[PDB]
């Protein structure tokens, strides 16, 4: 999981 | 917005998607090259392929459940880009280019066609 | 094998699944939470959650127009839950990460389940 | 394009  | 965003999803939903192809779960259209049969899902013809995109809106065409292809489309370059289509992996051998990239144009698939054209520039 | 790869392919293809989502184009179910409605593509649902995906490979609920969930569901649970599916995004928050959590519990999207146990986890 |  990313900060998009 | 303060989403976050799992990075491979993308490319899990797509291998899944493929997974329903290869054992031909909910495909919905029958694709017919020539004396070829090939089982697809409409929905995602139309994500790959502005040919497939423009048949599947239209108000008749979006409910056949066979489309049959140009009698100038090779099989075979249909299948590596069926292929491509589920996988994101592109079979492009000297051997095949040709059909691919003619294969690409009709069915309106920009990248394929860019790539094709930049191969093909390398080897004359 | 000897395959060239485009890397946003994926990305591209989930990307106009959403768009044919968006315009109700395609769509074959209705997904019955409360008294809410979703309509979506049943690939998408299967290649997301482990829960459709055994829902639309059963002989006789892979003909059903219409699902209904469970009535411990929460709506906006399911509908965090469906843009994530076409979009690779969630939107998590302090106010709603209970009912997303539980939600994808029952849907069987365990990288959901799992983000969700570690930010609980980071708050406690 | 890359390679896989
Ligand atoms: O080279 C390409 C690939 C492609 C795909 C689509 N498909 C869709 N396009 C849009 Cl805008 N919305 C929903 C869908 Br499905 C249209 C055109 C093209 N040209
Ligand atoms: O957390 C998750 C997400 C998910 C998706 C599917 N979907 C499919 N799985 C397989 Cl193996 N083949 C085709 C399909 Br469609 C099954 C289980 C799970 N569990
Ligand atoms: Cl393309
Ligand atoms: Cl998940």
């Amino acid at each position: 999981w990313v900060i998009p | 917005d303060s989403c976050i965003q799992f990075t491979r999803h993308a490319s899990d939903v797509l291998l899944n998607l493929n997974r329903l192809r290869s054992r031909d779960i909910l495909t919905d259209v029958v694709i017919v090259v020539s004396r070829e049969q090939f089982r697809a899902h409409k929905t995602v013809l139309m994500a790959c392929s502005g040919l497939f995109y423009s048949i599947f809106t239209d108000q008749l065409k979006c409910n056949l459940s066979v489309i049959n292809l140009d009698p100038e489309i090779n099989p075979e370059g249909f299948c590596i880009l069926l292929d491509f289509m589920y996988t994101s992996r592109l079979n492009l051998r000297e051997g095949n280019i040709m059909a691919v990239m003619a294969t690409a144009m009709y069915l309106q698939m920009e990248h394929v066609v860019d790539t094709c054209r930049k191969f093909i520039k390398a080897s004359e």
